[PDB]
């Protein structure tokens, strides 16, 4: 009766969707064929039910290159999905926001919108959309920008959360990532009700340090991101001692409308061989969360301020221990709150412990924690992009590709001033008040 | 979906194409007869990119063979891997262009261009969603150079938004296989910079050096050189015909690798390359390949890259590997090599990863490099052009076919403009 | 033709209940005291009249509406006007007709945004249009 | 005791007859040899009964070229039909209304009328005639026009339904379809108690989109039309929660005598592979019906008005959900009713679910819906024909074939003015009145 | 049911008729002896259209052979598939018309026209309900031209409302097989335009070109040309002798393709056509056939259709196919080719589909085109006529048989009126 649909844009979106829906199928005891041989109808959120025992997800997988969609279709999770929401294009945007937003994205936007409206019209208590896309690829950035525009025009007040793959500072896979990132950020700034940044370099570092996997693959990063999303949706999907909804996320984490960019962190992340040797107390895992190494963005929060934080616990969690841990965190030296916010902590508790996927890398634990922080150091990252942008905008590099596909140079300019204005706003929020 | 029409012109183009289709047949598991004898559905799930499925479960290449002398076509037909081609595509002349670019672009090419374009039009109508064209030819002989320039011009005027690949053999710096190759190369490069989205310069001297030093082959036949060229071509295209943890295609590589429309001349490279006996003495891991590429001795272009700057670098991988190791090596090779990369392109490396290794080898890769060093090449040719145009050497041959000195002057001026353009972007800060 | 806008998250541009109620009261010269009374739809129809000359036909709309089917018919007229002017914001008549605060206020705040988007500066008497 | 006979004219008529009578034989459990190894005598409507258990249909298959009739005779359904109602001509009309209405049609019309009278005289409560014919072929158009004249003259007031193959806008098989179409429409406008337009292009699009049959044949279109006809006759042939008769169709769908041209739509149309993954709620199928893509004519209703609609549901259909779905349809934006009709919905309910043909393309469902809508956008289609006609009438093309076969040029003219008058009537109905 | 009498005139007529009856015998599975050796009742359910049931389960063709020299008749009798024809129908002369139209229409033809018409009347009385007649002859020789014109005149005066087909070989533009073919062709076309409901112009040069280029036959014998003509005949008629998802007959094609009574001269085409080796390398799909037809190289008429406009186009199909694909291909080929089709005939394409393929081939088709390009043909002949009538070349030969110069003048004037008529409807808007 509480519905919330997912929209996966780009190849990264599709792979994270594979991971997330595998995790969901394990969580609710659903076979890949859709049958079912601390729990409410918990699955009614993500899984719509047919006449028989078959359950199908409420998600849309869209990508202009049919490769990953064919892999999903021919994969193990074949019978599960309804064949319509596996939408393919013909040619990829090829890391071109122009191609993914003006030239090709228009050719299939109507079909995607029609499938979304069919999905929504049969729901009862739809809360919102979980958008999984990257800023690197042209498909992800451009098509997501267009889709958020159209959804905002069509649906008035539904929370629209973005779990984007923010481009890394030094470990970059493309060459034109800054252009696409600036364009998509400037476009989605006025539709993204809350956007959660996550970076590849930090997750690589976490995997090498904690999971002890010297050579991790994207499967592992998708597993961690899926765990984050499951922790976020646990309150909706399960009984909890202290429930929290999506509107609560959108309200407690966004002090100003333009500054809506929290970052995520998960704990504990320890291997089965290291599953023992420590009891994983709530204070211990919270200390691990607030440690700058376990964060999933290449930014040091100790050089900024914390406007807000939201901690979600799941499992056998004792609330007084939660209070003691929070107080101890507040007392420490590396956590100074901003002047205008004397209370920046939200707490949610769920009884359902995290679900361990067979063949995975993590270990089955009894308590788990997701940390969502809206802090100030993230603004520093923006500066880097701006600098990069300006460098590649000094010589008009790669501009012709966008120009010849329905883009204006003034759009690049206005994106640049909008990013500079966002940085100025972040800096102004950073300072303290008089008196 | 995303079908590619492959054209080969000249004897060089014909031979590299024969080897290329051999390599593709091995990759997709196809008999000489054209039947499927593979063992994994992955080989057939994207067979349509290069192969048209005729009746009775048979697959034919989507290739066009063009020449002006029947010897090459007869050689292709007679040998193995010859029955799979469609005979109507066997378009050939009778006299040969005689190593003259004018006859290959104006006189003789005009007698077969119409038929070639009708075949191209039929194939384009038959395919589902055309991706682009790739041409294999050379700039030394008259036939390949002139006919390829004419075909590229006509096709791009028939299809503006499609992309066109040209894999042109550039004459060696030390020795010259022909005598009047300056004029032919100048006019061909003029046409290419006019109407091509990218080009891969390939040099015979560099291939000989690679075969002798790295491969330890004391008797390198042309078959081996064509095999390396075909392996490079297949490594470039592999991101489209098979799944991967990070999929790419020709369009992504073109967009990432071309910051300015004129600058679309690249160098290819392949890895790993080991001698017959020296194969088991080395572990095939990601850093080994990465350190094997970024060096002069593994570049198929006759120009030391360290004389200039790296503008962009595309790297395609094949085989099950961890992406983090790939990314770490890319970051390290960029960081320790800050001097040779352009500063005003931060993160000037494109990375693509497939999942299917190339026929035996546990994993391999492919290197495309957009660097300014190739400008030296152009200058050398330009100088030779002047050395042969100040005194009007062999000029009357091309004058007797109706083309006048003004095309020579315009082509020389445009090439010099390209050289200065490379120099300016090399000196940018 | 008419331009269209949206409303996702903006500060210092969200007006209070009483302020918008005074705005509608002053722009149509009447005495609504509850914003959910805008479920009638007559105010929206006269607003469309004032935004574009003609573009509607007020004879069909029933300013004395007091039942649900009357609300539905008025919203059908409003939807026809929206289609005629090319504004493509689908309106949730099903939630509006029940007359509850949430969707009524949402629709009126979006409509205030759209009204500010497409108003010129003309003056007239709302009564003559109303009768 | 409630009888209604069928008349199939032209090759299209005969093929849709094959499909419809296959569907009927399956519905009532009739072997092709006429034996019987939510049900009342349900079969007494279409099937007359002999002394033994053999049942024979009350239908007339008439066609001037003996090819299709020979195929029916030598086909599987050989023993079923009474050999008299398989009436053949000798030469085909060859897309010539004149040949099918004045020269050749007269030579066998008396036999057809005699057989129809023989069928009628042994009935008890005959409601009417279901005429299946095309406007393209000369046989269909001309012979149907003549037969409608003779039946109207002979039988005073019995409902006469026409399920015609309206010529498509761009996908045509003939060249002289405009002349035949205007002539037959002008002729039958005074006899067709209700004519239901259906177009080939739209059914092709439906089959490609929904059935996922990349290469459908006429068999599938005939199956769909047979399903429509069976849904129409379900109320007569079966028990229902809310029954509806043919006179009800003729009354609720015809506001003005000259405007009697509804269009048909069927739902759901989904394959067995896609039979799962959605529950096919009544609201869902009704939304699919009112979607402009699922309509079977290339005319988009969103640029016109809905004068009337008649929806027939069959299967396990709960009436409150019907009411809720209809209300939601009425609330939407793409359905604007005409001023003079404040109530344009008729609803019928039948308990018998639709019957699946073995070897068919659809999937066995539990609920089914037929939408029969008299709207205004259909008038647009007429305009197209008119334009074509005038073009073909600009240079007097193909006129000699009609002139030298017993036709006057004044007939073509008067058909043209009558058709223009029909368009003007449609337009004046479309507009709104004062006060 | 719907029986057709086939008449053959001239050596060309007899040869094409013999090969045509061979093709029909293969289609219906009949021995040269005339017995039935097929395996499907579909072959026999409509055997009566061309074959008459003699006693003892024997089938004889409903064909009449006419000539003035015994050589052709002896050749037909002696060879295989010759015992099937019923002997009295072998009506022949002794001297031959000597390539003179007057002797074939006035002097010699008058001595056998009565016997031919007695046979025709007997056959018409014996048939159930006659459909129409089809004539296979040529306009070059005197015998075929004159005798066919006379027969068509007398028959159409004996049967007004029946339909009559003529498959007339029109002289080639480049070379002329005879010398005085202008007069013969002019008079024959005059008679045809008076008393024929349609005609299929066929040209030897076009057939040679198709055989050499498309069929890749370096040594095309006349048998192959007659094979293509007979295949065209069978493809045209197949809609009547077998069931189909959309049945047609001769009358439907005549009504659809003839907008004006004079304009009834068409061009035939066949598909698919492939070389011996190039057959398996191609998938035979509906769009492949559609793109094979709409081009000059597959038209049996010696005139490029793109010089003029398409008035109407009839397309007959054979083989199990999806009708929507047929319809989509027709719509696409009309939409992308809006320029060459007449505007004031919207949707100017007739489509017919049968169910029986024509042997070895799983599906095939047949093309009939009513276009104005053929007018060029007429003008050429007209010019030659003037070039040979201004100086009275060979005129005394036809003057010595009783024909008058006035008759030549009326024939030329009527042909020029026809040319202007085509020109006017080509310029209509
Ligand atoms: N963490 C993580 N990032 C991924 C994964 N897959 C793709 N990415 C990111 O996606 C970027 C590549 O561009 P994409 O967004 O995937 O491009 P696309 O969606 O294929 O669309 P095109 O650019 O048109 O091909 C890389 O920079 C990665 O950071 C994944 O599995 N895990
Ligand atoms: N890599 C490689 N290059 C080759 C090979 N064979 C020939 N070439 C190059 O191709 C050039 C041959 O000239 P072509 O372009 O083929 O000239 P052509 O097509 O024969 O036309 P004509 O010169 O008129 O006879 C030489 O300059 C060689 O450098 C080969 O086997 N491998
Ligand atoms: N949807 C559909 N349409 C058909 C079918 N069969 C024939 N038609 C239509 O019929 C038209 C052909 O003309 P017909 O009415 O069949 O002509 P006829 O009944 O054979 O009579 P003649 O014209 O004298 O041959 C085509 O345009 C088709 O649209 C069918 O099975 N399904
Ligand atoms: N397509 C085709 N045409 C042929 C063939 N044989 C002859 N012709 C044509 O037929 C013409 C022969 O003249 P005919 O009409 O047969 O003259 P005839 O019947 O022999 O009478 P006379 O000329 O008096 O001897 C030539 O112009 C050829 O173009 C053939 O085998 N195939
Ligand atoms: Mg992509
Ligand atoms: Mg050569
Ligand atoms: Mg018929
Ligand atoms: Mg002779």
């Amino acid at each position: 009766m509480r519905e919330c649909i997912s929209i996966h844009v780009g190849q990264a979106g599709v792979q994270i969707g594979n991971a997330c829906w595998e995790l969901y199928c394990l969580e609710h005891g659903i076979q890949p064929d859709g049958q079912m041989p601390h729990h409410h109808d918990s699955f009614n959120t993500f899984f719509s039910e047919t006449g028989a025992g078959k359950h199908v997800p409420r998600a849309v997988f869209v990508d202009l290159e049919p490769t990953v969609i064919d892999e999903v279709r021919t994969g193990t999770y074949r019978q599960l999905f309804h064949p319509e929401q596996l939408i393919t294009g013909k040619e990829d945007a090829a890391n071109n926001y122009a191609r993914g937003h003006y030239t090709i994205g228009k050719e299939i936007i109507d079909l995607v919108l029609d499938r979304i409206r069919k999905l929504a019209d049969q729901c009862t208590g739809l809360q919102g959309f979980l958008v999984f896309h990257s800023f690197g690829g042209g498909t992800g950035s451009g098509f997501t920008s267009l889709l958020m525009e159209r959804l905002s025009v069509d649906y008035g007040k539904k929370s629209k959360l973005e779990f984007s793959i923010y481009p890394a500072p030094q470990v970059s896979t493309a060459v034109v990532e800054p252009y696409n990132s600036i364009l998509t950020t400037h476009t989605t700034l006025e539709h993204s009700d809350c956007a959660f940044m996550v970076d590849n370099e930090a997750i690589y570092d976490i995997c090498r340090r904690n999971l002890d996997i010297e050579r991790p693959t994207y499967t592992n990063l998708n597993r961690l991101i899926s765990q984050i999303v499951s922790s976020i949706t646990a309150s909706l999907r399960f009984d909890g001692a202290l429930n929290v909804d999506l509107t609560a996320f959108q309200t407690n984490l966004v002090p100003y409308p333009r500054i809506h960019f929290p970052l995520a962190t998960y704990a504990p992340v320890i291997s089965a061989e290291k599953a023992y040797h420590e009891q994983l107390s709530v204070a211990e895992i919270t200390n691990a969360c607030f440690e700058p190494a376990n964060q999933m963005v290449k930014c040091d929060p100790r050089h900024g301020k914390y406007m807000a934080c939201c901690l979600l616990y799941r499992g056998d969690v004792v609330p007084k221990d939660v209070n003691a841990a929070i107080a101890t965190i507040k007392t420490k030296r590396s956590i100074q709150f901003v002047d205008w916010c004397p209370t920046g902590f939200k707490v949610g508790i769920n009884y359902q412990p995290p679900t361990v996927v067979p063949g995975g890398d993590l270990a089955k634990v009894q308590r788990a924690v997701c940390m969502l922080s809206n802090t100030t150091a993230i603004a520093e990252a923006w500066a880097r992009l701006d600098h990069k942008f300006d460098l590649m905008y000094a010589k008009r590099a790669f501009v012709h590709w966008y120009v010849g596909e329905g883009m204006e140079e003034g759009e690049f300019s206005e994106a640049r001033e909008d990013m500079a204005a966002l940085e100025k706003d972040y800096e102004e929020v950073g300072v303290d008040s008089v008196e | 979906m995303r079908e590619i029409v492959h054209i080969q012109a000249g004897q060089c183009g014909n031979q590299i194409g024969a080897k290329f289709w051999e390599v593709i047949s091995d990759e997709h598991g196809i008999d000489p007869s054209g039947n499927y004898v593979g063992d994994s559905d992955l080989q057939l799930e994207r067979i349509s990119v290069y192969y048209n499925e005729a009746s009775s479960h048979k697959y034919v290449p989507r290739a066009i063979l063009v020449d002006l002398e029947p010897g090459t076509m007869d050689s292709v037909r007679s040998g193995a891997f010859g029955h799979l081609f469609r005979p109507d595509n066997f378009i050939f002349g009778q006299s040969g262009a005689g190593n003259n670019w004018a006859k290959g672009h104006y006189t003789e090419g005009a007698e077969l261009v119409d038929s070639v374009l009708d075949v191209v039009r039929k194939e384009c109508e038959n395919c589902d969603c055309l991706q682009g064209f790739q041409l294999t030819h050379s700039l030394g002989g008259g036939t390949g150079s002139g006919m390829g320039t004419l075909l590229i011009s006509k096709v791009r005027e028939e299809y503006p938004d499609r992309i066109m690949n040209t894999f042109s053999v550039v004459p060696s710096p030390k020795v010259s296989d022909t005598v009047v190759e300056p004029y032919n190369a100048t006019l061909s490069i003029h046409q290419l910079v006019e109407n091509t989205d990218e080009t891969y310069c390939i040099d015979n001297e560099a291939l000989y050096d690679i075969c002798f030093r790295t491969l330890k082959l004391a008797t390198p036949t042309y078959g081996d050189l064509n095999h390396l060229v075909s392996a490079t071509m297949s490594g470039v295209t592999t991101s489209l015909r098979f799944p991967g943890q990070l999929n790419a295609d020709l369009r992504k590589l073109a967009v990432n690798m071309v910051p300015f429309p004129r600058l679309h001349f690249f160098m290819p490279g392949f890895a790993p390359l080991t001698a017959r006996g020296s194969q088991q003495y080395r572990a095939l891991t990601v850093p080994e390949l990465t350190q094997q590429m970024f060096d002069a001795k593994n570049m198929m272009a006759a120009c030391d890259p360290r004389h200039g700057r790296y503008l962009t670098v595309a790297t395609v991988f094949r085989g099950r590997m961890s992406m983090k190791e790939v990314d770490e090596q890319m970051l390290a090779i960029q960081s320790k090599n800050s001097s040779y990369f352009v500063e005003w392109i931060p993160n000037n490396v494109k990375v693509a990863v497939c999942d299917i290794p190339p026929r035996g080898l546990k994993m391999s890769s492919t290197f495309i490099g957009n660097s300014t060093a190739i400008q030296e090449l152009f200058k050398r040719i330009s100088e030779q052009f002047t050395a042969m145009f100040r005194r009007k050497a062999f000029l009357h041959w091309y004058t007797g076919e109706g083309m006048d000195e003004m095309e020579f002057t315009e082509a020389e001026s445009n090439m010099n403009d390209l050289v200065s353009e490379y120099q300016q972007y090399q000196d940018a800060t | 033709m008419a331009v269209n806008v949206y409303s996702t998250s903006v500060t210092s541009e969200n007006l209070s209940r009483h302020d918008m109620l005074a705005w509608v009261n002053d722009s149509l010269h009447l005495n609504y005291t509850k914003i959910e009374q805008l479920c009638s739809g007559a105010a929206y129809c006269q607003f469309m009249d004032m935004l574009f000359p003609g573009c509607v036909h007020l004879r069909k709309v029933k300013f004395q509406a007091k039942l649900e089917h009357e609300y539905i018919h008025n919203f059908k007229v409003l939807q026809a006007a929206f289609k005629k002017m090319g504004v493509d914001k689908i309106i949730p008549v099903e939630k509006l007709v029940k007359g509850k605060f949430q969707d009524n206020f949402e629709f009126i705040q979006w409509f205030k945004k759209f009204f500010d988007a497409n108003y010129d500066g003309k003056d007239y008497n709302p009564l003559l249009a109303r009768q």
